[PDB]
């Protein structure tokens, strides 16, 4: 029951992601910059 | 590392496995855990 902010590098809300839909004729794995840290996903059946 | 004085008593947690203090409402400590597993509430104000 604080109320704390802090400062930090975020993800921010409601933000752009360049998701990146592979399926059984699509491979995708380009080159990517990190620039100041990457949040990421990956949804999976049995964590691949 | 944390020194202080005050009134040692047990705890009404919900405590994490990786974490130690405890700061509780404007960065005051409040509570801790031993270094041997005895999460404890921590008083400083003996009394005044």
């Amino acid at each position: 029951d604080t109320l704390y902010l802090t400062q930090d590098l975020f993800l921010p809300f409601y933000s752009n992601v360049t998701g990146f839909h592979t399926i059984n004729h699509t491979f995708g794995n380009p080159v990517i910059p990190f620039k100041d840290g990457i949040y990421f996903a990956a949804t999976e059946k049995s964590n691949v | 590392g944390l020194t202080g004085t005050g009134v040692l008593t047990p705890s009404s947690k919900r405590f994490q496995p990786f974490q130690q203090f405890g700061r509780d409402v404007s960065d005051f400590t409040d509570s801790v855990r031993d270094p041997k597993t005895s999460e404890i509430l921590d008083i400083s104000p003996c009394s005044f």
